[PDB]
């Protein structure tokens, strides 16, 4: 869930 | 300490990729305005050159070239460089990052993004 944070982070 | 970045370099390597293209075009959003560019976010950022220019386009200056190391001759003029950076990122109230500045050097690309991520993170919005 950590990791699929960073990456929804990085993708807005 | 043990983060998101050690479980995209252990379990999930098929993300890297959106990591990295992700991380290029904010690094590009600023380097673009000096004329310059990043395609290898690995080998161009080992230099430290571009990542001190960086700083001061994060906050919005250009960087006097004779503070650092335009062309480091040497592994110690680029780590010199690195750790210059990191200088300039607590001078914007920003938390140290958990990357030795030798690794970056050393072309430690998982050094490289928790830096890099640490700058987006802050700097996000900065057109």
């Amino acid at each position: 869930d950590d990791l699929d944070a960073l990456l929804a982070d990085l993708e807005s | 300490e043990r983060d998101a970045f050690d479980t995209l370099f252990d379990h999930a390597p098929d993300k890297l990729s959106v990591v990295k293209k992700s991380l290029i075009t904010f690094v590009n959003k600023h380097l673009n305005k000096l004329n310059l560019e990043v395609t290898e976010l690995e080998t161009q950022f080992a230099d430290g050159v571009y990542l001190v220019l960086l700083m001061g386009l994060l906050e919005d200056y250009f960087v006097p070239l004779h503070h650092f190391y335009l062309t480091p001759e040497s592994f110690d003029q680029k780590v010199h460089n690195v750790s210059f950076a990191f200088e300039l990122m607590l001078d914007g109230g920003l938390k140290k990052p958990k990357a030795r500045p030798e690794d970056v050097v050393n072309l430690d690309l998982k050094s490289t993004l928790r830096v890099l991520y640490n700058l987006f993170t802050k700097y996000k919005n900065v057109e």
